[PDB]
């Protein structure tokens, strides 16, 4: 462990390639001892106590570097012991994909203490995920087995420990945010049915922050597939007049096997296949469908009662009375006159949402341009409320 | 409430001994209850350190602790140690308790060395890493008990022994290698710890043709703690050390296949001196590896031990480089009956490298030292009538001269032109006569090397062309460190004269070696240290190969930047080019130095195209001609 | 078908035991010559074991023409170099030629070891 996660011509893998063995080392063990004369059960405890030990040691706080972030994780996000915080990184990616799985009988002791102990650690080390990040595996290894089947000591640890973390989450950006999304909906949650309005906000959140990372849509939908089939079908109902309509904006060359398919197929096709996981939106959508007509249509219907408008009229009106910004065209002889308003609100939120950097950047010249045209125009027409609705943007961006 | 003190007026012990009942029935718990009457978990481990911790809060009960760590009792299972067992399951709190009063866990402890001796050294071992481990805010408790475990050495005595397991012989080199690590350098002097009776068991386990390869290469890592010794005690060391090269060393050379069990524990051990020496800057470390070094052709190990050497220069401290130069030096000037192959070794292959790393940025030390030594031999004359004495006298001006060379090519000009102490000492003592006094008589002295005729000489002729090369490579650097503004390098190092048999060229190429010319040629990295703690230009190809190619390019790349064609470097090169009666070799080997030093005749263009196309145009250059060459 | 499917303990060891003869020889003069080469007062101790080694061998292999080669070889080489120490450490314990009749073995006392061994100059000041 201490070596295989401190690794961050010659080439270096880091760590992606020790993890079939490791697997090897304690799942797919009865496959290959057989040739010889259990060691799984040794070798998983002795995985978690070593991983236990280098949380225990490793001084994963983080120091300030020479403004006021209002950003809890700000500039802050800088560790004293930047080998260490590369090593956690490693062990959580690692115990991740050795964690998933192997929990047949193996993780049942080990729920109370793992979790007691990253709980302790993660609110003295709030703002570090992949505390997080192990929260969620064990307690989703604590869901495959069943263990919350009311112990109660976790139970209630969970409980507080979920309260606190979904209202200190509300401040996290990208990656942190993510993290303590993925804990939150990974509560098994059939069982913690109550207090379910504080766990809403931490579904949607996880829906809107999808339709760009898949994962995060992912585990959105196993949440909403979990609550609907499992909690009490009449306090989940008054919790999708506001958890469906976030879910809404999801439905809208030359190379060696190519050379080898052109030459005929005698066995270099074979080969050249022999040489050769992020989920694809597209079945995301087909997933939305799926549960969105599995859900029926007396609950299916609150998908577009959101209000059937609330803020895109505001991207759906006329950002000001009468049209300004006359701009006259010029061309050889004539020079005609359009009107850089209609266009204006495409062009601010293609700036601002463009997941497109070529795109991104047109847009973003065009709103340099049109600033420029705008304080002009008003230099030699009462115009301010444009700037009402066009400021707010030039900060955000 | 052990925090608070008030653990014994809330839980006494009764009319007893002065040991707390409490804490014996409840060590006992512990000790017999992961024994047999079995099963083990985490949560259970951390009561069990827990009601351990608490026995151990009450009082003293240390030696009932370690009675029971050497207990011999055996749990039977299919029986292993039911002793050790204890320790290994809590490893930790135990340690933490015998680190909490000292001179007595350890005196009760190896008391019964001779009984239990896997025990007694399980249980050392195991404080001494956790004293290692806690050495960040506690560097004190691991000097403590390091010299403690020093004052009791007389005790655990029968481990190093002869005709001991030789299995607890390295188990106390482990050991002890650990205690020296712990403690800082002070078991050397005035008996810190235990000087004589700790020293006899260096000497002893690294003295004895009993003993294995790979343990001595063990135990030779012990000397950087050992080689700041002095008269008596260092020189039995080096004694002991002596004997070790001469009956498990290869003779002069390999001799030995690779991978046949020799040679790889002739590696081992080799490169475990190498790095040991590298670390502690010690002279007589240098005297043994240079002297087993240079004793053949070229080891196998050449780029170690230069690397190893480079290392060694440049390391500050610097009245110990003057005392490796010096040592190596003395090595080569004394007046041993030494093969001149291997005399004119030392000073090739290992003081070159150690002047050429570090002798000081504005050096006097060892020049100013060997200044009036080595110009008085330069001065000597030779006497052809015996080869022994004739060819040594010959390699050491050789030396002296590459020494020289190197002085001049790394010493600033200043401090060996201006009126200086430096220089002062071949002429009338320091006083200020002249300046550059020795500037003219090694002058002097060089150029009558490589010029004197060799009509006469017929003895002793291959060495003599090398004499003379290094005299020249001298005189080159010198007129580089010279005045050298005017015509300063053409009088010397060029510009001899025929009258009276004066050739430079002719006399420093070989002429008669026959050219073959092919067609073509922290905090989770300290846990590392725990672990490792408690475990133990150009193608240099025949004629770029010739010890003049190098220092001639270099010279005319400097005079490029110093000032039809020039006098006599320019004009005689380019008559002796020219016509084909010059012998072969120095016309190749002038082909050679302009093709290195093609951007000088750049200018110089419509001179050199005739000498050089009528070279490769000729036929006269053996087997199917020069082919790479033209 | 049917024809296409149908260190020293090791110099010790050589020292005391060779297949075969006069090379070993040859290795262990280069080996005492190198040895000689050299002024550490081992190797001296070892070169005066060896030819004590090498006497006993001849004794105990009925030949001294080897014994006697050597040693006038040894003697010539002391006499023309720079060996004194050499020569005083072999003549502290005695090696010499056989002494009984010049011969492989007889009963006769050793008499042999007391009977053998009781312009330019213008060019400089131009600065």
């Amino acid at each position: 462990l201490i070596r295989i996660c401190s690794k961050p011509k010659w080439k270096v893998p880091t760590y992606k390639d020790y993890v079939d063995l490791f697997r090897h080392l304690l799942s797919s063990d009865q496959m290959m001892d057989s040739i010889l004369a259990s060691l799984n059960h040794l070798l998983y405890d002795e995985f978690v106590k070593s991983v236990l030990k280098i949380v225990e040691k490793l001084d994963l706080t983080l120091e300030i570097q020479t403004m006021i972030p209002t950003s809890d994780p700000a500039a802050n996000l800088h560790p004293a012991k930047p080998k260490d915080f590369s090593a956690f990184i490693n062990l959580v990616e690692f115990c991740r994909e050795i964690l998933p799985e192997k929990q047949a009988e193996f993780f049942e002791p080990w729920v109370y203490s793992f979790s007691y102990e990253l709980i302790l650690q993660s609110t003295r080390l709030p703002l570090i995920s992949g505390f997080y990040k192990l929260l969620s595996i064990t307690v989703r290894n604590a869901k495959k087995i069943k263990y919350f089947e009311g112990k109660y000591s976790c139970f209630a640890l969970f409980v507080k420990f979920g309260k606190e973390v979904a209202v200190k989450m509300k401040q996290y950006k990208d990656e942190l945010l993510a993290s303590c999304l993925t804990f939150l909906l990974s509560l098994p949650h059939n069982i913690i049915e109550l207090d379910v309005r504080a766990y809403v906000p931490a579904l949607q959140m996880a829906f809107k922050l999808g339709l760009s990372y898949t994962p995060l849509a992912e585990v959105g939908l196993n949440a909403l597939e979990e609550w609907s089939i499992y909690i009490d079908r009449h306090v989940m109902q008054p919790y999708y007049k506001d958890i469906l309509p976030c879910l809404d904006g999801y439905l809208k060359e030359v190379s060696a096997l190519s050379r080898a398919a052109q030459k005929g197929f005698n066995k270099v096709v074979l080969k050249h296949l022999k040489k050769t996981e992020a989920i694809s939106l597209e079945e995301i959508r087909i997933r939305v469908v799926q549960m969105l007509g599995s859900l029926g249509g007396q609950i299916n219907k609150n998908l577009l009662t959101v209000t059937s408008s609330d803020e895109m009229m505001k991207s759906y009106v006329a950002w000001d009375r009468e049209k300004r910004l006359s701009f006259a065209v010029p061309f050889r002889e004539m020079k005609p006159v359009i009107f850089l308003d209609v266009f204006l609100p495409r062009v601010t939120e293609l700036a601002l949402t463009a997941s497109d950097r070529q795109t991104k950047v047109a847009a973003c010249e065009l709103l340099h341009s049109m600033v420029m045209f705008m304080l002009g125009k008003a230099t030699q027409p009462p115009m301010y409320q444009l700037y009402k609705r066009t400021f707010p943007v030039l900060l955000r961006l | 409430l052990h925090r608070a003190g008030l653990l014994h007026n809330i839980l006494p012990s009764q009319s007893t001994d002065l040991h707390h009942s409490v804490g014996t029935e409840l060590l006992s718990l512990v000790y017999k209850g992961i024994a047999p009457g079995p099963s083990l978990d985490l949560s259970c481990k951390q009561l069990a350190s827990g009601l351990l911790e608490l026995a151990f809060a009450f009082g003293g009960l240390c030696e009932r602790l370690v009675s029971l760590l050497l207990n011999p009792a055996v749990l039977s299972t299919a029986h292993f140690s039911h002793g050790e067992y204890f320790y290994s399951l809590f490893s930790e709190t135990i340690n933490t308790e015998l680190l909490k009063n000292l001179d007595l866990a350890v005196l009760e402890l190896m008391q019964s060395s001779v009984d239990n001796t896997k025990m007694v050294s399980a249980v050392l071992n195991g404080m001494l890493d956790q004293s290692f481990r806690e050495r960040a805010n506690q560097k004190h408790q691991g000097l403590k008990l390091a010299t403690t475990i020093l004052q009791h050495w007389k005790k655990c005595d029968s481990w190093w022994a002869k005709d001991s397991p030789l299995e607890t012989k390295m188990a106390v080199l482990a050991l002890l290698a650990k205690i020296l690590q712990i403690d800082s350098s002070v078991s050397f002097n005035t008996s810190h710890g235990s000087f004589p009776e700790v020293f006899t068991t260096y000497i002893s386990l690294l003295a004895d043709t009993k003993l294995d390869l790979h343990l001595k290469g063990q135990a030779v890592t012990l000397l950087p703690f050992f080689t700041s010794l002095t008269g008596g005690s260092l020189e039995e060391l080096r004694r002991v050390l002596e004997q070790l090269i001469v009956a498990h060393f290869p003779m002069q050379s390999r001799e030995f296949p690779p991978g046949t069990p020799r040679f790889n524990n002739y590696v081992d051990c080799m490169k475990k001196f190498l790095d040991a020496l590298e670390l502690s800057q010690s002279p007589m470390l240098l005297e043994l590896m240079t002297e087993v070094l240079c004793r053949e052709q070229q080891h196998v190990m050449e780029e170690l031990f230069q690397s190893s050497f480079r290392r060694i220069a440049r390391r500050g401290s610097c009245v110990t480089q003057v005392g490796l130069l010096e040592s190596v030096y003395e090595m080569f000037r004394k007046d041993d009956p030494r093969l001149s192959f291997t005399r004119q070794s030392f000073v090739d292959r290992s003081l070159l490298t150690l002047l050429w790393h570090c002798s000081l940025d504005a050096l006097r030390e060892f020049f100013s030292t060997i200044v009036v030594d080595a110009i008085d031999v330069l001065k000597s004359r030779f006497t052809k009538l015996n080869e022994s004495t004739f060819d040594t006298q010959i390699t050491k001006k050789m030396g002296y001269y590459k020494i020289l060379d190197v002085m001049y090519s790394r010493l600033p000009k200043d401090d060996v032109h201006a009126k200086e102490s430096k220089i002062n000492q071949v002429f009338h003592g320091s006083c200020i006569t002249e300046g550059n006094e020795l500037t003219k008589t090694l002058i002097k002295l060089c150029y009558d090397a490589f010029t004197e005729n060799m009509a006469g000489e017929n003895q002793l002729l291959e060495r003599r062309r090398l004499y003379h090369c290094a005299a020249y490579n001298c005189a080159i650097s010198v007129i580089c460190c010279v005045f050298n503004e005017l015509k300063f390098y053409q009088g010397f190092l060029f510009s001899e004269k025929p009258e009276k048999n004066l050739l430079i060229f002719e006399n420093l190429i070989d002429l008669k070696r026959r050219y073959n010319f092919p067609v073509e040629v922290s905090t989770l990295s300290e846990e590392m240290s725990q672990f490792d703690f408690s475990t133990g230009e150009l193608e240099m190809d025949e004629l770029n190969r010739h010890e003049c190619m190098a220092p001639l390019t270099a010279l005319v790349k400097h005079m490029h930047r110093s000032l039809r064609d020039l006098p006599s470097w320019m004009k005689f090169l380019h008559g002796k080019l020219g016509n084909p009666i010059v012998p072969l070799n120095i016309r190749l080997f002038l082909a050679k130095l302009v093709i290195n030093t093609e951007e000088v005749f750049r200018p110089y263009a419509k001179h050199w195209l005739s000498p050089l196309l009528q070279l490769a145009a000729s036929e006269n250059n053996g087997g199917e001609g020069i082919h790479y060459m033209v | 078908a049917q024809e296409i499917f149908q260190a020293e303990n090791f110099r010790v060891l050589v020292k005391q035991k060779k297949a075969s003869f006069e090379e070993a020889s040859n290795q262990l003069i280069n080996h005492i010559e190198q040895f000689l080469d050299t002024n550490e007062t081992p190797y001296f101790m070892k070169s005066i074991d060896c030819i004590r080694a090498f006497r006993e061998e001849a004794i105990k292999f009925s030949e001294e023409q080897r014994f006697n080669n050597f040693l006038k070889a040894l003697q010539e080489k002391v006499e023309i170099k720079q060996l004194n120490h050499f020569w005083e450490i072999v003549v502290q314990d005695g090696i010499t030629l056989i002494t009984k009749e010049e011969a492989s073995g007889s009963s006769v006392t050793a008499e042999e070891a007391k009977k053998f061994l009781a312009d330019v100059d213008d060019l400089l000041d131009m600065i």
